[PDB]
């Protein structure tokens, strides 16, 4: 009966816990509430095919690590001293009701990003099944 | 009912070389499958609007292709990102419109510095938006 | 069925002004997106996935912008200001809801919007129908 996207983003200065979860706290858009911003997961309510992306901005190392049910899927790391770029990464997965996705960082783990320069997350159902 | 749906990240551990087609080795997805972890191209059987990505994990300059075409292919756009005594991740992205047996994928040009590993991984993805 | 989606690139692109033109269209199914304006035009109401993948040297900051009624909706940015004169793509993206009418572009900063002109590499702007309504 149903559809799934958002996109959500990390609205505070103060970057993660280093090897942590990371958590989104404000939503763009969240219309099946697939996203929970009080846990910073994504859980499956409609099965099937999905796209996830983000692009994450800061000012000192960062990885980015996509978990899928407990399970590392992949992970992109990028370098940079004092001045600004964007992390991004994604990949399509068929999940199952109740699979959750988020993102964590490792011990790099800077989102902090200048004036103008944010981090999102986003998925979507391509392929209901 | 057209589900296809490719991603698949390059565990392959060996230098590339000018015009060499990137193989992603290892498929994380591959629906429907029209992608070959063999060769590293998507080949179009449903034709229709299609979005591609890829985001690739770099310890220098790095320059690909996207490559589109029948039998002999033809580059769509040229990517480049460039790293010095760094590590990057960079990305590209391109909804194309294919016909049946046009193949799409990543080509490698003299700025070769990719790196696919845990931690620092390098994927190609495809996905059909609406066939027709 | 509608099926609305495009990809556009630089190559020679009209200078002026902050919002960022991509002159040269890949893709552009039901003409939603205007390569004079760098402007796509939302005919299907529905939720929409735009990305780009933009090309400097120097100082960047673009935002994915929308408008609704012909008013402008600002919204997160990205950047990249390694600034050393060497290739560098900024990325972002973001699902946008949009109604018949709403318009959706990129605008680069006034301050940091170096983007690369020439043959060697590409910028790209795309965008799609994720569902309708
Ligand atoms: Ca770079």
């Amino acid at each position: 009966k149903f559809q799934s996207v958002f996109t959500v983003t990390r609205q505070t200065h103060q970057p993660p816990a280093p090897n942590s979860l990371i958590r989104f706290n404000a939503v763009l858009t969240n219309p099946q509430g697939d996203y929970d911003t009080s846990t910073g997961k994504f859980t499956c309510k409609v099965p099937g095919l999905y796209y996830f992306v983000y692009h994450a901005s800061h000012t000192a190392n960062l990885c980015v690590l996509l978990y899928r049910s407990g399970v590392k899927v992949v992970t992109f790391c990028g370098h940079t001293s004092k001045t600004n770029q964007v992390n991004s990464g994604g990949v399509l997965l068929r999940l199952q009701v109740g699979e959750e996705v988020w993102l964590a960082v490792n011990d790099y783990y800077d989102m902090v990003g200048i004036q103008g320069s944010d981090s999102v997350f986003s998925g979507f159902l391509l392929f209901p099944d | 009912t057209q589900k296809i749906a490719f991603s698949a990240t390059r565990t392959i551990n060996v230098p590339l070389r000018r015009d060499q087609t990137i193989r992603f080795d290892h498929v994380i997805t591959n629906m429907n499958n029209n992608y070959e972890p063999r060769s590293g191209k998507f080949t179009c059987k449903v034709p229709g609007l299609y979005y591609f990505t890829y985001h690739a994990s770099s310890r220098g300059n790095l320059c690909v292709n996207l490559m589109r075409g029948r039998e002999r292919a033809q580059k769509v756009v040229t990517f480049c990102d460039y790293a010095y005594n760094t590590f990057q991740v960079t990305t590209g992205g391109m909804v194309l419109k294919l016909e049946q047996g046009e193949n799409v994928f990543l080509q490698a040009t003299d700025k070769n510095s990719l790196l696919g590993m845990e931690g620092a991984n390098s994927i190609f993805s495809g996905f059909l938006l609406f066939p027709d | 069925q509608p099926r609305p989606a495009f990809s556009a690139i630089r190559r020679n692109p009209p200078m002026g002004g902050n919002v960022v033109i991509f002159d040269t269209v890949i893709t552009n199914q039901e003409e939603p997106y205007q390569n004079h304006s760098g402007r796509f035009v939302c005919t299907v109401p529905g939720y929409y996935y735009f990305t780009f993948q933009v090309l400097s040297q120097w100082e960047i900051c673009l935002s994915i912008v929308s408008s609704s009624r012909g008013q402008v909706r600002r919204s997160l940015g990205f950047c990249d200001t390694t600034n050393k004169g060497l290739f560098q793509v900024v990325s972002g993206g973001m699902v946008l809801q949009l109604q018949q009418g709403d318009q959706v572009w990129v605008e680069k900063d006034p301050k940091k919007g170096h983007i690369y002109q020439g043959s060697e590499a590409d910028s790209v702007f795309s965008g799609f129908l994720i569902f309708p309504s």
